[PDB]
């Protein structure tokens, strides 16, 4: 089986400055049976906010054999407004994106990734929040041919593995304290 | 007939909305904030909503908390003969079954059979709970989960169950200490936790005080009331006339249709800017989740009147029912 | 007394009506028809060792 | 029916049975009686009654007639005597067509003393009434009461029976141990109390059936005593909401008094060597309580906004129920309508309830000595540190050593949940806590 979870903290999502031990009521161990946690942040804006604001009020704008395919043809156009690829077919091949395709790895494209978990266990152990352990890593290799699954194509690339790079490293990193600013100093080295 | 014809006569006065608010309930003097919101509560709104996803509110919820043996408790007893197959429960029960849904014991051929319970049977009701304090730190979070979307769920021993309870509540806490303060807002004077009040709408809580005239004339307001026969109050409706009269208020279905929606926006981007006094402000950070119910009573205002688009010129009252009592929250 | 540190009993007629029941039981077992003043005397003989058992 | 006292008239008879259920042969008999008599051990309303009680009407003190009445061994205290007749007298249903649904019926109680008959009066009162209840020591409970699934001997089937509070539908509850009652029931009678009706959430079906009650309260106390100089409401632990769904309450009194227990002696001195009827009142008041419906005139209306505007000097719980006890006393006597003098000592008995009361509930003196005092010192710590390191072996040093009004371990708990929710401290368990940054 497969695990989603919706956490919650005790009130604001800056109910501290310190740790996620501070912040949620769920301790260590079994916080570290999962791979990644996305954290959210929303301050003060209005560029960035009413791109939320004029975007949601449109949404609720969206309230015989030809007619029959002729509502179809309006299910269309209901929602194809920018037209982002419709679902009338993308979930009907999920399910042989998931019965029928089988990934594999390479060798020449392995080494990179071992000074990133060495060193970053190093760099917050001294600086200890919450660890990562050997299952981190086994993690950013499985997230890693998920990806290369959506191409069809069993491979793995050089393109997939920095990408999942980047969608871990970044999201860790962005949660410890006020001293974020100087992890970021180092973000770019990975890139 | 002519009563399906007095309602096409009904439909073309003009101070409908100002002639219902005055004739709500006679056990109840002024209040003139409240008696608006009861009756947008006693209509229902819409719920129609995207495609292929989210199904998104389908009405109001609002509380008022006071000072117990007040006229608090005389709408409770207004509504539950008023409304259809509303149920009315005090929720003190906590433990059994009811307001927590919880399965029965094996009997007669079975465990793992549904229970009765005041949400299930409210589906399109209008149930009322009162006294928030007094139950468990367990539901808080249950019903906070009933009040979000309109499904709950329950694994209790037993497979998945997928049901429905579409709802919308009514609510009358208690304060702190029996008096409201009045420096200080209701961010302590709540009584429970802060997220619940967010996924809560507004309240306009009603005030007390004690003077010389305003007894003396609920005074003489509940005499003739409580006389066996002294019906000289005219409600200038009846209640049947009124009851079926929304019945032919729910038959519509009003868009906006103007670009009154890019003057909307900038109230709320003025709106927001003035509850957050500060980067590090408390957390009834009024966000993109009460833009539905800007909108959503917005129509159910028009819905009233019966007309069946919403022009700029509607939504000035609901700009400022929220600003007037979050005014009331933010001191 | 009016304390909580040993006894029981705030006066009470409940507790009267006991002494006027057991006199005429005692009365009973002792029959010469002798209802008096030396026939309750023994009542109250036997209420005085009730009480202040505890004060050993 | 079946559960009562009986003597029959009977023959005799005997009859065969088959042993095997589906063969002709049989033969240890068995017998059974065939009765011939059977014997267990809207009135009748006559005109020479009527005619009795008009007499009695005709007497002015019919009041003290009654109070005399209810005591054929009890002391005399008046006081009490008073809304026990008037709550067997209880009123009527006034409803209207639309709007209300009022009915005039009221609600006292009593606690205080233990052991004052207490019982045997309410034992009386089961005497005065024909239908009634008797309430048990968990002989019904929140599920024993209603509710029913039961497993029935006869059939093995469902059947529902009817709480006491149904039960009354033409009486008075009587009911007791109200401060040993369990915390799952004493929350339905809230709203026999309001919606006079009983909710019932069973596995069979679903009915808001309603409940034609009167009811009455005999509470106890807890530790000794009424404990007079404190304020008697922390005695009783008690939701104040139902404090609201009394009308008027009255406790008892005690003291060493020396003029009057010594009169009191010489009442159990006597009735114990060597018109007061008992049906007779029972049919004057059953009749007269449906007949009669009386109606209200100005002349009472003026004297009773005076009562109120002399009040503000409760709002209006206290101030309507008055006048479904006025009603009742008009109706006692002068059987037409209402009177403008039987208020002023009406009036009398709810002055008697705030005598009560000169000493959490309904006050809020504590509540504003008490937060008050607890923002600064919380200020001052939170000014004290770079961080918000508040640890326990801290606040219960200088915070306790501070002011000798407050309680010692009493106010350490409840300090910080009302101050919880109001962005100030966290709970960490009994000890290190966490607290608010600017």
């Amino acid at each position: 089986c497969s695990i989603i979870a919706a956490a919650n903290p005790n009130g604001g999502r800056y109910n501290s400055t310190l740790p996620l031990a501070q912040n949620v009521s769920l301790t260590e161990p079994i916080l570290s049976r999962f791979d990644i946690l996305c954290v959210v942040r929303d301050l003060v804006d209005e560029e960035a906010d009413e791109r939320l604001a004029t975007f949601v009020v449109d949404s609720h704008v969206r309230s015989q054999l030809n007619a029959r395919q002729r509502r179809l043809q309006r299910q269309r156009k209901k929602e194809e407004e920018i037209s982002p690829i419709p679902q009338e077919l993308l979930m009907k091949y999920i399910h042989y994106a998931r019965t029928k395709i089988y990934p594999k790895l390479h060798q020449m494209d392995m080494d990179k990734v071992s000074r990133v978990y060495a060193d970053l266990r190093r760099e917050s152990i001294s600086t200890g929040s919450f660890p990562i352990t050997v299952r981190h890593l086994e993690s950013i290799l499985r997230i890693a041919e998920s990806f290369a699954k959506m191409r069809l194509s069993e491979f793995v690339s050089s393109y997939d593995l920095d990408r999942a790079i980047k969608v871990v490293v970044d999201s860790f990193v962005d949660a410890q304290k006020v001293s974020v600013r100087r992890q970021l100093r180092r973000s770019f080295a990975i890139y | 007939s002519d009563e399906i014809n007095e309602l096409k006569e009904m439909v073309k006065d003009e101070h409908i909305y100002d002639k219902l608010v005055r004739s709500i309930a006679p056990a109840v003097f002024g209040h003139e904030a409240v008696k608006k919101g009861i009756l947008l509560q006693m209509l229902g709104g819409v719920h129609k909503s995207t495609v292929e996803g989210i199904k998104l509110r389908g009405d109001i919820n609002i509380c008022v908390v006071g000072d117990p043996s007040t006229s608090k408790s005389q709408f409770l007893k207004y509504v539950v003969g008023f409304a259809p197959r509303s149920v009315y429960t005090s929720g003190k029960a906590s433990s059994a079954a009811g307001l927590t849904a919880a399965v029965v014991r094996d009997e007669e051929g079975g465990d793992y059979t549904i229970e009765a319970g005041a949400l299930m049977l409210a589906d399109n009701g209008i149930c009322c709970i009162d006294e928030f304090d007094k139950m468990d730190i367990s539901d808080q979070v249950a019903i906070h989960e009933a009040m979000e979307q309109q499904t709950i769920s329950i694994a209790k021993a037993g497979i998945h169950a997928t049901l429905n309870a579409r709802t919308s509540i009514l609510a009358a806490a208690n304060p702190v200490g029996g008096r409201y303060n009045r420096k200080l807002s209701l961010r302590g004077n709540l009584n429970m936790t802060a997220p619940i009040m967010s996924r809560f709408d507004l309240f306009f809580v009603i005030l007390d005080d004690c003077n010389e005239k305003i007894d003396t004339e609920l005074a003489s307001h509940i005499v003739d009331l409580h006389m066996k026969r002294d019906e000289a109050i005219e409600p200038p409706f009846s209640a049947e006339q009124l009851r079926r009269y929304i019945k032919y208020a729910r038959t519509f279905k009003p868009i906006l249709t103007k670009e009154a929606r890019s003057y909307l926006v900038e109230k709320y981007k003025e709106l927001r800017k003035d509850d957050a006094q500060g980067f590090s402000r408390s957390s009834y950070r009024i966000t993109v989740r009460q833009l539905e119910s800007m909108i959503r009573l917005s129509e159910a205002i028009a819905r009233a009147n019966c007309v069946d688009e919403i022009t700029p010129s509607f939504i000035a009252e609901a700009y400022d029912l929220l600003r007037q009592s979050i005014i009331r929250v933010d001191v | 007394e009016m304390d909580s540190k040993f006894s029981f009993g705030q006066a009470t007629p409940r507790t009267l009506l006991g002494i006027i029941r057991l006199s005429q039981a005692l009365a009973k077992l002792r029959l010469a028809d002798m209802v008096d003043i030396d026939d309750v005397e023994e009542a109250l003989r036997l209420v005085r060792v009730s009480k202040e058992s505890l004060y050993q | 029916r079946a559960g009562d006292r009986i003597e029959v008239t009977g023959t005799f008879r005997s009859i065969p049975i088959r042993a095997n259920s589906r063969q002709r042969v049989l033969s240890l008999y068995k017998t059974y009686v065939d009765v011939v008599h059977v014997k267990k051990v809207v009135r009748q309303i006559t005109d020479q009654d009527l005619a009795k009680i008009r007499e009695v009407a005709a007497r002015e003190d019919l009041y003290s007639l009654l109070a005399r009445s209810i005591a054929p061994s009890i002391y005399e205290l008046e006081d009490v005597k008073k809304g026990i007749l008037l709550q067997l007298f209880g009123g009527t249903n006034k409803t209207f067509t639309k709007g209300g649904r009022y009915r005039g019926d009221i609600n006292i109680l009593l606690c205080g003393d233990p052991s004052t008959s207490k019982s045997q009066i309410l034992q009386y009162v089961h005497k005065i009434t024909p239908r009634g209840v008797y309430t048990s020591g968990k002989g019904s409970s929140a599920v024993g009461l209603t509710a029913y699934i039961t497993r029935d001997v006869d059939t093995k089937q469902l059947v529902l029976e009817s709480g006491a509070l149904v039960l009354s539908d033409g009486g008075v509850c009587c009911i007791d141990e109200f401060d040993k009652m369990s915390d799952s029931t004493r929350s339905v009678l809230h709203e026999v109390m309001e919606q006079q009706t009983i909710s019932i959430a069973k596995a069979g079906i679903i009915t808001t059936l309603n409940a034609r009650s009167s009811i009455l309260a005999s509470a106890n106390p807890i530790g000794s005593r009424y404990n007079p100089n404190l304020p008697v409401t922390e005695n009783i632990d008690l939701p104040p909401p139902l404090l609201s769904r009394f009308d008027l309450v009255y406790l008892v009194l005690d003291k060493v008094d020396e003029k009057n227990d010594r009169e009191l002696a010489k009442h159990l001195t006597n009735l114990y060597l060597e018109v007061l009827p008992v049906e007779f009142l029972t049919m004057y008041i059953s009749y007269a309580k449906e007949h009669i419906h009386p109606i209200i005139t100005e002349a009472a209306k003026t004297e009773l906004v005076r009562a109120y505007v002399g009040m503000r000097k409760a709002t209006t719980r206290q101030l309507e129920s008055m006048i479904r006890l006025a009603e009742a006393h008009a109706k006692m006597k002068l059987k037409n309508v209402v009177e403008l003098e039987d208020v002023q000592e009406a009036v009398r008995l709810i002055r008697s309830a705030i005598k009560d009361y000169a000493t959490q509930t309904g006050k809020s003196v504590i509540q504003r000595k008490l937060q008050e005092d607890l923002s600064r010192e919380i200020m001052n710590v939170l000014k004290d540190q770079a961080s918000d390191s508040m640890s326990f072996n801290e606040l219960i040093k200088q915070i306790n050593e501070h002011s000798q009004d407050r309680v010692e371990s009493s106010d350490i708990q409840e300090a910080l949940s009302r101050l919880q929710q109001e962005d100030k401290v966290i709970v960490l368990g009994e000890g290190v806590r966490r607290s608010v940054r600017l």
